This record gives structure tokens, sequence and C-alpha cells, in this order.
RNA sequence: CGAUGGUAGGAUAGUGGCCUACCAUGGUUUCAACGGGUAACGGGGAAUAAGGGUUCGAUUCCGGAGAGGGAGCCUGAGAAACGGCUACCACAUCCAAGGAAGGCAGCAGGCGCGCAAAUUACCCAAUCCUAAUUCAGGGAGGUAGUGACAAUAAAUAACGAUACAGGGCCCAUUCGGGUCUUGUAAUUGGAAUGAGUACAAUGUAAAUACCUUAACGAGGAACAAUUGGAGGGCAAGUCUGGUGCCAGCAGCCGCGGUAAUUCCAGCUCCAAUAGCGUAUAUUAAAGUUGUUGCAGUUAAAAAGCUCGUAGUUGAACUUUGGGCCCGGUUGG
């Protein structure tokens, strides 16, 4: 034998397949942010119902009381860290109002359209796909990689892509292995 | 079964060892000696998983062969031998001495000592007898027996032992209000002093001990290991010295000391 | 009792199982086997 | 009727585009035009 | 008072009163005696295979009344025989016969005003080869 | 024919009706004994979940049992051992017919069964155990092949131009003066890139693959997404074609008696995107198992009538008040 390898599963599907006033506002987001499948959206709803549930109960128990202040003041400080929860609001209230697109503007491919480097949200995911963008030094490719608030200021274009940087593609590459060659011919 | 069983799988390995759970399959199993099975740290765990001086196990036994490893000054290469508490690992080619003692959170520690603290190790008191023709003994948390004692000590008390001849240099008393080390269960690893003792006619007793920062808690008798008198110990200490932190108290201590 | 699978059992396969014996094992290996292998 | 087994891949209508860019295509369909009959509702109608 | 007892040394008329009348719940009386071993055709399995014995065919009474194509068939691990559909060749021309085939059920309750009558099974595939992959055409039944 | 106790022996590593002698007549039970069923190995744990709960646990860790079925013993610190021996029972192998041998619920692999489950591969490099021992051994264990069992990350296109439209904010004089948004124009342009292939290097016990990287690799019309539905529940059609080619008919209300607002096909739309498509179990929905928390006449449901076992449940009362003083953290 040996040790088994733990996992867990990271979504969840709604109880009422087929009603309208839902199925619009999934949509709304999809063209809003160029999501690919309905599994993006509730992928977000679970991860947001769990830290919901997390406050939902510290709430209970006393103020003043050892555990809501250690588990508390954690919470609050990794929700600011990554830049979800206002400066101002570090109050444990203030989360269970929290909403779903305040983790949707923190993603790579929200947070480099609007600091101007993709004429739309749809350059944005095959600019990083292709492998051109690259916090600090590091190629991602992760449309996904909900971006730490005191590294907004690194993004910029890779020291390897032919957009901010060294040789063309295979593209002109190959027209000018088309042309330049074919001027005495 | 039929006879002794002689593999430990890997989860059932005792925690404090801290092997991770994916490397392999079975653990080291610990040989027969001095010391117990759950209580007891093997020289293949302090070797490779605490010094980080070895990589394999086919590199422990090319130590231990070339016949550097003692422990109470005397060679050992037994690669999965039974070192426990209090006892004294001295390398040569190196000039270290390192003393087994315990952490604050549960653990065995990493300890140097010196040169000349390397020559003693104390011990409590299990049980005290009438041998064959006539001579006492007396018989050691490790196990040594030591024939022709002092006749006042008792049981629990705590022998110094020299571990050149193996024989006493003097001895403490146990009663109120002394400094006692505390090596198993829940509160393991913390230092305070005595208040009293309580006792129950057939069953466990349990003292009393108060911290230094006067913060009390109750154990049984059996995990009270007497180390001096207040304020002075026998023995060079951890850091921490066995004062318990509260979660809360350690994050900013590591936050405001996090200036490097 | 629960003797009834080798009731069952035990008289549902006895001749299905018997007609095709001879012809596989009529090659027992010291005089009566002849295998006719080409290359 | 079955599949051909020569498939190798070492050295009426026009198509629908398929993955993140459907979902683009109907965002517009009904989120950036109109179809109504009367004010009444019958979208993606039956051509009369 | 409500009719039944709440003092608090009360814990054993409460839990024996509940599994005596228990036995009224239709599908735990099932479970506990085990009656799907002892009576049902298949003992307690998804699917089962059979050899087909021969065509049928049923219609169906009231308000209804049309042709329902249906087959006779014996199952290997039990000797018993019942009585499947096949699904939806009214054109007429599917029979086949000393063939091996497997069932399944119906997800089953219905209605039989109509007559629509009584079977309780269907057919997933014949012959090693599954049965919409013969309407729809994509093999067809393998012989030599 | 030891069932419950007393006294003395025998036997064992040792206590004990464990066994044997003489004596006593005990021990269990409606607070369920004793017997019957179990498609029952027990727990750590698993799925579902407002709270309470219902249903599982052959299966990576710890404990017990077994080695075709019963019984018996040898060697040993340790076995009533089966990769030890001996008997009978059920099997079955070779035979010059005198005889002689045998146990895959270890690992690969069998022709059997059924709805139902992988290669007769490479090595001791790691993890650890054994030996007279650093060196030898290990189907324990590691590495690959076969694997839509389950779980995580996410390709199948993104940017321009004119063009013709409209809306559009505005210059509006009215034009177009700007800003837009699409719409489409087998209207036109150039850039990006890994699926795949493959020098090297790195990986590894040796290799294979993943990370890195020369040369190669697209208008993509072909490097082309698929399963299921389009009266209602429940998102989506007033569309044309059958002589009813190829009619009960779709979980349940139902739709067929030509042309159907459902069958059979074409077109266009909808839902999920790797389908949860169908089948069988179980959980929520279920206050349709009700402790939390149901139902009393007419809807399923209060026994013909009073005395009375066990079980459950049972009125009130017996040291309150007054005074002084220290020392906590909170609003301050």
């Amino acid at each position: 034998p040996r040790a088994p390898r733990t996992y867990s599963k990271t979504y969840s599907t709604p109880k009422r397949p087929y009603e309208s006033s839902r199925l619009d506002a999934e949509l709304k987001l999809a063209g809003e942010f160029g999501l690919k499948n309905k599994k993006e959206i509730y992928r977000i709803s679970f991860q947001l119902s769990k830290i919901r549930r997390a406050a939902r109960d510290l709430l209970t128990r006393d103020e003043k009381d050892p555990k809501r202040l250690f588990e508390g003041n954690a919470l609050i400080r990794r929700l600011v860290r990554v830049g979800v929860l206002s400066e101002d609001k570090k109050k444990l209230d203030y989360v269970l109002a929290l909403k779903v697109e305040d983790f949707l503007e923190r993603r790579l491919q929200t947070q480099v359209y609007k600091l101007g480097l993709a004429k739309s949200v749809h350059h944005a995911r095959v600019l990083i796909t292709q492998r051109h963008i690259a916090v600090g030094k590091q190629i991602v490719n992760i449309p996904s990689f909900m971006v730490r608030l005191d590294s907004e200021k690194h993004i910029d274009f890779a020291p390897t892509s032919p957009f901010g940087g060294a040789r063309p593609g295979r593209v002109a590459r190959r027209n000018a292995a088309r042309k330049a060659e074919a001027s005495g011919e | 079964a039929r006879g002794p069983k002689k593999h430990l799988k890997r989860l059932a390995a005792p925690h404090h060892w801290l092997l991770d759970k994916l490397s392999g399959c079975y653990a080291p199993r610990p040989s027969a000696g001095p010391h117990k099975l759950r209580e007891s740290l093997p020289l293949i765990v302090f070797l490779r998983n605490r010094l980080k001086y070895a990589l394999n196990g086919r590199e422990v036994k090319a130590i231990l062969m070339q016949r550097h490893v003692k422990v109470d000054g005397k060679v050992r290469t037994d690669t999965t031998y039974p070192a426990g508490f209090m006892d004294v690992i001295t390398l040569d080619a190196t000039n270290e001495n390192f003393r087994l003692v315990y952490d604050v959170k549960g653990r065995f520690a990493v300890h140097r000592i010196t040169d000349e603290e390397a020559s003693y190790k104390l011990g409590k008191v299990k049980k005290v007898q009438l041998g064959k023709k006539g001579v006492p003994y007396v018989v050691t948390h490790d196990g040594r027996t030591i024939r022709y004692p002092d006749p006042n000590i008792k049981v629990n008390d705590t022998v110094k032992i020299d571990l050149a001849s193996g024989k006493i240099t003097d001895f403490i008393k146990f009663d109120a209000g002394k400094l006692v080390y505390v090596t198993g269960g829940r509160n393991l690893g913390r230092i305070g002093t005595i208040v009293h003792k309580e006792r129950h006619d057939g069953g466990f007793d349990l003292v009393h001990i108060k911290d230094s920062l006067d913060n009390t808690f109750v154990t049984r008798l059996n995990n009270v290991f007497v180390i001096g008198e207040q304020g002075k110990p026998y023995i060079s200490l951890p850091k921490g010295k066995g004062i318990k932190l509260s979660i809360a108290e350690e994050r900013d201590r590591r936050r405001a000391q996090q200036g490097l | 009792s629960k003797l009834q699978r080798k009731n069952k059992a035990k008289q549902l396969r006895a001749q299905r199982i018997l007609d095709s014996i001879e012809n596989r094992k009529l090659f027992e290996g010291k005089n009566g086997a002849a295998k006719i292998i080409t290359i | 009727m079955a599949k051909v087994h020569g498939s190798l891949a070492r050295a009426e209508k026009p198509k629908k585009p398929k993955g993140r860019a459907y979902k683009r295509l109907l965002y517009t369909r009904r989120f950036v035009n109109v179809t109504l009959v009367n004010g009444k509702r019958r979208m993606n109608p039956g051509p009369s | 008072g409500k009719g039944k007892p709440r003092g608090l040394n009360s814990a054993r008329k409460l839990r024996v009163h509940r599994r005596n009348n228990r036995w009224a719940e239709n599908n735990y009386k099932k479970r506990l005696l085990g009656t799907a071993f002892k009576s049902s055709p298949f003992g307690g399995s998804s699917h089962a295979k059979g050899i087909v014995l021969e065509k049928l065919g049923i219609e169906s009474k009231q308000p209804n009344s049309a042709i329902r194509k249906c087959v006779r068939v014996q199952l290997i691990k039990n000797g018993k025989k019942v009585t499947a559909f096949v699904p939806n060749d009214g054109c007429l021309n599917f029979v086949d016969e000393n063939d091996e085939v497997l069932l399944a059920g119906f997800g089953r309750k219905g209605k039989a005003k109509g007559d629509i009558p009584g079977v309780r099974f269907k057919v997933v595939k014949v012959s090693g080869v599954s049965l919409l992959a013969l309407w729809k055409e994509k093999k067809e039944k393998p012989r030599s």
C-alpha cells in the first residue's frame, strides 16, 4: 500500500436548472468578462459561499472571545491582501455583503485590460495564453491569476515575447524569407 | 501473529519525528534497547532529518562504520539504536557535543553544549531494591543499575551520573518548590515548580506546578522529572526555557521580530 | 440450506463442458501428439 | 457507416465558432440589439 | 397530552414503538425482508442477458390503439423468462431470433388505461452491438 | 454427558469446573433470558446536511480469523505453521504398470462464471526489514505498459481597413462636424501561437514522458465538438415536406383516425460542453415515521365494559434577610 492522496471538488451546480431570471445574469457576466462556460461562474460562487459561512458563525460567539480574534483578523487580513475588501471596511460584518464580481475584477484577464495592454477583454485571454505577459519575472499563462495588491504594479510584457522584446515570430520571419530573398528574383 | 513484529508502517510512526507522508511506505523501527519505543528517536532520524548531514540510508551506515558517533562515551553502530531522553551524542571529527532534551511544542530539540557539561548525565529513580547477597541497587529511567547507594535516596528522586566510570556524585530529593521538567503528556516540555502533590491510595497521583509567569497546571506523578532547586538547574536549557506562549502572543512576536 | 448452488451448478454444466474435451486433449506429450507448424 | 482508420497526423453550411467565442456571439444576438412583435414578446420566432 | 409519553425516563417506549410501526413505509419493508432476491426476475441487478425465444406482437386496447412490438427472452443466470420491449422499428422490419440480448428496466411506473400493457423491461443492445448504432446506422450486425 | 457453589488432588508458563472424586441444589428471565434470520468480520471513518437526523463501512492505518474440508504433532525463545510433516474425506498429475508425487485468499497469466474488473515487462537507485554481515538477498517495495474509476488547471480564434446600412451622441445648416455601436460586404491586408514533428541538453538505476530549445509547423473551408430536447411541468417554432415511405408516440396528463403548433425528415433556435444521456440502489425534497414535529365527528385510524401486572408519572413545607469591609475590569 501507501498513503492516499487527498483531493476536493471545486464547484457546485444549482438546484433548479431551467429558470430564466437566473440564466441571464450568468450570461451578462460571460460576455462582460469573457468566460468559457458557466462552470467558471459556479467556481466563484462556491469559494464565496464558504467564506460567507466561515464568518457566519464567528459572529455568533461573543466578542473578546479568543477564537473570534485569531480566526477573524486572519480572514480579514487575507481578503485585503488580495484586494477585495476595501481598506476602510475592515470589520467582520462587512464581508457578509461581499459580491461575486469583487473577485472577478482581480483576475489577470481583467487586470491587464484595465492597465492598458489589450484593446479588448478578448485580447487579454489570448495574450495570456500565448505566453506574452510576465508579472515579476515569471511568464504566467492562466487567465485566473487573482493578482495580489502590492504586485499590480509589476505587470508588463515578457523579455522573450516579440511584442515587448526580441525576435519576431515565424510569420514575419517567414515573410522576410518570402520577400527579401525574392527581391532579386 | 505468532512471534514479534518487525516492520513499522509509515502512518503508524510516532508523530513528533515528522516523517513526511509520501517518501516511502515504512518507517524506521527502533531496536530494543534502553528507552521505550514511542519515547525515543533512532540514530537515523537524528543524522539525516535534523542535522542534514546524510542524504540516504546508505550514507548513514557509511558514517557509523567509521566509528565516529558515540553515545555516553561508548561507540554505537546500530543504525536504529534508540537514543532517548537526556542522552549525550558526541561526534568527534567536528568537536560537537549534543544533548537530547525537549522542545516546547513537543519535539526533540537540537542542542549544542560545551565540552565540560558532556561529562555527566542526570537520571531519575524508578525503583530501589535489595538484591542478591544483601546488597542494594537503584534503577534509573534509562535502565542503569547501580549498586551501593546512599540510604537517603528514595524513589522518584534524581541522581547525577558520571559517564566516565558510571558512578554517582550527588542527588536531589523530591518535595515542594523544586525545578521540574515535564517529560510526557500534554504539557510536555514545560518547566515550572512544585506547589504541592496530593495522593490517592491505589491510583495515579497528581502534582500541581506553577510556572515562572505564575500560571498553573496539573499532571500525573510519573511525567515529572526533577532538575534542580529554584532558579538553578543542573543542565543547559533551550531557548524559551519551557514557557508556554499563547498563539496570539506568538504571531505578533513573530511580526515585530520580522525586521530581519 | 444453500447447497442449491451445487445442485444447480453441478447438474447446469456437466455435458456442455463435456462436448469439447478430447479434441483438445488428444495431444498429451509423450506419444500421442504431433503439432504441425509452418513458417 | 464506420470510421476510417487512416487519420495519421504526424510530420453545406459555414461553421459555427466553438468555445469562448460562441459565448461572445450569443451576447450580441440578445443583448446588443432587439426583436419584438408589437411590444408583446415572441423572440426567436416563426417567420410570418 | 398528545397521546405519547413525555417524561424523562421514557426512552424505551419511544424507540420500541417507532420500529414497531415503521413497517408501513412501503420500501423499508422490502429492504429488510429482502424480497429483491426471492421474487424479482433480476435479483437486484441493473442489466441482465438472455436469449430470445420468439417475436411477439402486443396491442393496447382502450383509448389508444396501435401495434406494440415486443420479444420473449430467457435469462441465463436464472432460467426464468420475461417479455421485453424494442423501441420504434415502427416499420415492422427487425425480427431476429436465437440471439443474445441485454435487457434493462423502464424507470418504472405508468398508465395503462390506454392499456399499454403489462411488460416491465426493454432492450439496450443485441449480439454485441448497441441498438442505436443500428438505428442511426453506425454499425451493422456482426456475422460471417 | 458440569449446569451454579464448597473441599482435596491431577494438569499448565500460571489463576480458574480446565479436568477428576466425594458432597450441597443452585444459576439466567417482560429492564426481553433462550431460540430463529443476516445477500453481518469490528472500529478510525464515508455520502447527504437550517437544526435534529437517515443510510453506508469487502477495500491503503490498527485489531481478529483463515490457507481445498476436519483432526494430530515435530523442531524451536516463539507455530497446533500449511512457499513444515502425518492420517482419513473431496480432488486431480506422470507412469516401462512395479510405483512415485501434489495445494496461486503472494506476483504476472488460465480455458469458468456473470451486468461486472489491467503486462507471463525493468531494477534493487529510494523506503525499510533479514543474515556470521558496510559488499549478498528481497514480485515487500519502487519504475513503466493497459486505464473517459474519480478530482485540478483550460485550445477550438484575436486585431485592422474600406464598404454598405441603421441606431447613436451630437455639427445639425439639412450637409455630416465629432463620438460610437453593431450589422454584414465567399470586400482586402498583415501580425501572434502550440497541437504535431525533432539536432541537442536535462531528467532517470537505465530509459519514456513533463519543464527548457535549433530547424519545421495554419485563413483555420479541413488542424471542421459533441451528446440530448423545441404543447405543459421546464429554457427554446404560427417553418415548410408522408396520402397516413419509416403510424401509440416518449417518466406521469396525454398527442394519432389525411394537411399533426409532439411521430418521420429539412431549416432555424435552447440547454449544458467534455453528455449526468438511459438503468438499478440510497439521501435531500418528506411535518409521507413526526424527540424537535403529523393524524381526534363526517376523509385510513379510540379496542363491548368496568376492577387490576410489570412500565411510565405523581401537592405544599424545614436559613431567609440586615450591616460593615477588601479587592477584579468595564462605561468612564
